[PDB]
């Protein structure tokens, strides 16, 4: 007696008309045996010969062939059906669940077949059981309920279940029901007996609406295995992770490995995916066998070492503060733990910067804080207090002169190394009593030979030849040369807005070794003033 | 008799389907309360799975008041209703509004709540009040009445608004009144005091005609213009100063063709120390004077093309100061300006950027009758997280994010 949900076909379309020959005999007989018992239960209805629409039908088998199974391919109907609201995009995270004295899992069978389909739409679900071919007329049917694999089934079922749950949820405001597509998860602080009573009451409720529930008392017992997790009464963790050992590794195996490691990273602190992803950098040849580097194998070894012992997360207590702490792993990788308690983590995680060839520690820290803030908002509906390995003056110095707008909430300094520091700062004004290097570099797009060099005000001049370099590379190489050949205080002048761009960003690390060496030089120096001038205006420029 | 004004969408366009951003428990509670009350008043109703469409919803503060306000982001639905609100039902934008010495902004939004919305159209007003940690699928509603934030609302209500404003327009023929979204912009040349008394008169007039409105918000568009580029003024000049000068001038050579750096360039010919003080020649001073003179004149052949979208770029100048340029085409500036704020700590970057975006948007409305699409100097996720905190506006401008800018400071500053 559930109220149906009205469904339309996409505008300008009509019900699917298809023809199905296959197959054989015993499949037809089995289809008859199934459809008779289905019609008996009112789930389907036989329609007299007319000019309706039609959908293909196949018959298959599960293990222990004593069971037979019917399958209908609805793809042709699904394309013609209207769009529906999204069922759910994601699942609740165990770290965000709250402890209840008891939790019960109920699963409803024939969930879709237990809910009615909109009447006027039913004619579009029509299919045919072909008689063995003498030309004998086939058996026409249509669905009176939500067909399996139909576009609208999960959403309509979800809303139906919600409305069915409505009157029971009103009588029991102190019990908590999570709805998943085939599942209901109930929980309470009620004494065990009262809990079993309430669960049985709910079962009878659902049964009055035609929804079956497990007859064994509560069915499954904790710990529960759900969506790759393990939910124990007082704790949560992940289902056991198996890292395979092989001589040969393809792209697929590395994909699965990175998948399992990422999945593990939520509860297990310290997991590093960098090198193993570096192996997967290539978009080429999804079946390609990839040799493992030494860094990748070391990383994998460390991950195995971490995964040796089990670890588990706790549940959420709203009465207590939400704290998040971040540590730098050093390769550009960052790890973090979210906890209300010192020895217990709600969850953990990692941030890694893939985009851009140049960055610094403070920026990455900001990005991590952003990610954690977003995740916290999603899971717990609030934002954590931060414990960060950075001095306040450092952060302030950074965000004050940074071109973007950045924001961090209330945070406190943690002394745990490695600290986040500014490894150098360019002078905002030129340096008196310092040699002025006018640097320039150039290349040839064809030969890629090129050269770098400088001319100072004291008369010093140098030109170094290069091989297999580009214009940008020489433009940076010039500045590197100036840094090498000068004192602890130097004024550099470049006509390259590129090099100025890279350097003024104040990166503490880069993929390019050249930029790294330049960083080392910048750190070694006391005072460095980099300045820019328009190229080819014939003022302070080098010509080579 | 009036029934409901039918609303059609441009053929080939479906309804808006947009994700709902995760919210604080606080804001979810506020939205639940608000929507419960609205459902109680018939303004909105719950909907089923057969409604695919969704529009984002947020919780902000109204007047800065301690009570929450629901803000629906209708940008997408606006883009899809453009034929309805712009071409067919459109509202003319007065070009005399920017002339007035004082402009006050009144919130007329409540007016839309009385008028019903076309049945068949209601499914496109769908929105979702989210649940924390995906505990449940969210709460689904659709509007039974003209929603605030939709451009079709003032379009439909336009006739009623005109009729209501008619007796006031006759007693005050020199007062300019424009309607954009839920806002009524009122300009005048009156003295501030008598201007405020006039605005209060309009308040009481609208009030005794049934329209409710929630020291004051006062712009002064007569002060608004395209700011001139300023060269540094120093008693003495070093090599570095002249370098910054030649660089900046060469950059300005894009905005004006008549810039000549020759005499300034010949002064730096020898390779010297940056801190070495070098005096200017007669030709150099002549050139600096000529360039300073040509720099104060407005750009030639810069006009507003109504069809093209406005583009507002913002850059951070430090010390609580930001600069912005509104333009349709590169290096042709319809508007430029600078925004600043309170000293001490009232402040932080996101707050200033938000208030700036609102200011620029309001100016843009007063001037061209439409909002610019901003290029924002901020991390996308950061802005998406924190923008609703300081947002006092009832509309939402379009925006995107830039990782690029070279700008330094001085050039726009
Ligand atoms: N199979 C499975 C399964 C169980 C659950 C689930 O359990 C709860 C249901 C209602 C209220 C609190 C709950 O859990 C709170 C945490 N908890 C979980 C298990 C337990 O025994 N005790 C406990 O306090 C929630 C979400 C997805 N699920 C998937």
């Amino acid at each position: 007696p559930i109220e149906t949900v009205p469904v339309k076909l996409k505008p300008g379309m009509d019900g699917p008309k298809v023809k199905q020959w296959p197959l054989t005999e015993e499949k037809i007989k089995a289809l008859v045996e199934i459809c008779t018992e289905m019609e008996k239960e009112g789930k389907i209805s036989k329609i007299g010969p007319e000019n309706p629409y039609n959908t293909p039908v196949f018959a298959i088998k599960k293990k222990d062939s004593t069971k037979w199974r019917k399958l209908v391919d609805f793809r042709e109907l699904n394309k013609r059906t209207q769009d529906f609201w999204e069922v759910q995009l994601g699942i609740p995270h165990p770290a965000g669940l709250k402890k209840k004295k008891s939790v019960t899992v109920l699963d409803v069978g024939d969930a879709y077949f237990s809910v009615p389909l909109d009447e006027d739409f039913r004619k579009y679900t029509a299919f045919t059981i072909p008689s063995i071919n003498n030309e004998t007329p086939g058996i026409r049917y249509q669905y009176n309920v939500l067909p399996q694999g139909w576009k609208g089934s999960p959403a309509i079922f979800q809303s139906s279940m919600t409305k069915i749950l409505e009157p029971f949820a009103a009588q029991n405001p102190d019990i908590v029901i999570y709805q998943y597509m085939d599942d209901l998860y109930v929980g309470s602080d009620l004494e065990i007996g009262q809990h079993r009573t309430k669960i049985e009451e709910l079962r009878q409720h659902l049964l009055r609406w035609g929804l079956t529930t497990p007859d064994k008392k509560h069915q499954k017992e904790p710990p529960f295995l759900w969506m790759g997790y393990e939910l124990h009464p007082d704790k949560w963790t992940v289902q056991p992770i198996v890292l395979p050992e092989k001589d040969s590794w393809t792209v697929n195996d590395i994909q699965k490995l990175v998948g399992k490691l990422n999945w593990a990273s939520q509860i297990y602190p310290g997991i590093k995916v960098r090198q193993l992803s570096k192996l997967l950098r290539g978009t080429k040849a999804l079946t390609e066998v990839i040799p493992l580097t030494e860094e990748a194998e070391l990383e994998l070894a460390e991950n195995r070492e971490i995964l040796k012992e089990p670890v588990h997360g706790v549940y959420y207590d709203p009465s207590k503060d939400l704290i998040a702490e971040i540590q730098k792993q050093g390769q550009g990788q960052w790890t973090y733990q979210i906890y209300q308690e010192p020895f217990k983590n709600l969850k953990t995680g990692k941030y890694a910067r893939m985009r851009g060839a140049h960055t610094n520690d403070v920026k990455q820290l900001t990005e991590a804080v952003q990610k954690i803030t977003t995740e916290s908002i999603v899971i717990w509906g609030k934002t954590p207090k931060f414990k960060l390995p950075i001095q306040k003056e450092t952060w302030e110095t950074w965000w004050t002169e940074y071109w973007q707008a950045t924001w961090i909430p209330e945070w406190e300094f943690v002394n745990t190394p490695p600290l986040v520091k500014l490894w150098y700062q360019l002078e905002k004004e030129p340096i008196v009593g310092a040699e002025t290097f006018y640097v320039d570099g150039a290349a040839n797009r064809e030969t890629k030979l090129g050269k770098a060099g400088y001319v100072t005000n004291k008369g010093r001049q140098k030109v170094v030849p290069l091989t297999n370099t580009t214009n940008q590379k020489t433009e940076l190489q010039a500045i590197y040369l100036a840094l090498q050949d000068s004192g602890l205080e130097v004024n550099i002048v470049t006509d390259s807005q590129y090099a100025l761009g890279i350097i003024q960003a104040q990166p503490d690390k880069s993929e390019s070794e050249l930029v790294n060496q330049i960083i080392e030089q910048l750190i070694k120096k006391e005072k460095v003033y980099l300045a820019w001038v328009p190229a080819h205006k014939g003022i302070g420029g080098n010509e080579q | 008799p009036i029934e409901t004004v039918p609303v059609k969408l441009k053929p080939g366009m479906d309804g808006p389907k947009v994700k709902q951003w995760p919210l604080t428990e606080e804001k979810i509670k506020a939205l639940v309360e608000i929507c419960t009350e609205m459902e109680k008043e018939g303004k909105i109703s719950k909907i089923g799975p057969e409604n695919p469409y969704n529009t984002p919803v947020f919780a902000i503060k109204k007047k800065d008041s301690t009570k929450w306000r629901k803000l629906v982001d209708f940008r997408e639905l606006n883009k899809r209703t453009q034929d309805f609100w712009e071409v067919q039902l459109g509202i003319p934008h007065p070009a005399g509004l920017k002339k007035k010495k004082s402009v006050t902004v009144l919130d007329v939004g409540d007016a839309y709540f009385s008028v019903p919305l076309d049945e068949d159209f209601r499914k496109y007003t769908a929105f979702t009040i989210p649940s924390i940690n995906n505990e449940t699928p969210g709460i689904r509603y659709q509007y039974n009445v003209l929603p605030q934030g939709w451009k079709g609302s003032p379009a439909i209500f336009q006739s009623s608004m005109t009729k209501i404003l008619e007796p006031f327009k006759k007693q005050n023929p020199d007062i300019v009144i424009y309607q954009y979204m839920d806002d009524l912009y009122v300009g005048s040349d009156l003295e501030i005091g008598q201007h405020r008394t006039k605005i209060e008169e309009l308040r009481q007039h609208l009030l005794r005609w049934g329209l409710t409105t929630p020291m004051g918000y006062e712009l002064h568009p007569d002060k608004w213009t395209v700011q001139p580029i300023v060269l540094p003024e120093k008693d003495s000049w070093t090599v570095n100063d002249i370098q910054k000068l030649v660089g900046k001038l060469n950059w300005a050579s894009q905005i004006y063709p008549g810039i000549k750096v020759r005499q300034l360039s010949k002064l730096l010919r020898g390779t010297k120390a940056l801190t070495e003080v070098i005096p200017l020649t007669e030709e150099a001073e002549l050139e600096l004077a000529e360039n300073r003179e040509i720099l104060k004149e407005p750009v030639h052949g810069v006009y507003y093309d109504p069809s093209k979208d406005l583009i507002a770029e913002i850059q951070k100048q430090g010390q609580g100061q930001w600069t912005y340029q509104i333009y349709q085409e590169p290096f042709k500036n319809l508007k430029t300006g600078k925004y600043a704020r309170m000293r001490g700590a009232h402040t932080n970057d996101v707050k200033q950027l938000t208030e700036a975006v609102q200011k620029i948007t309001t100016e843009s409305i007063v001037i061209w009758g439409k909002t610019p699409k901003f290029k924002l100097p901020i991390q996308k996720e950061t802005w998406e997280t924190w923008w609703t905190e300081y947002w006092q506006a009832t509309w939402i401008p379009e925006w995107e994010f830039v990782n690029t800018p070279p700008l330094v400071k001085l050039w726009y500053q």
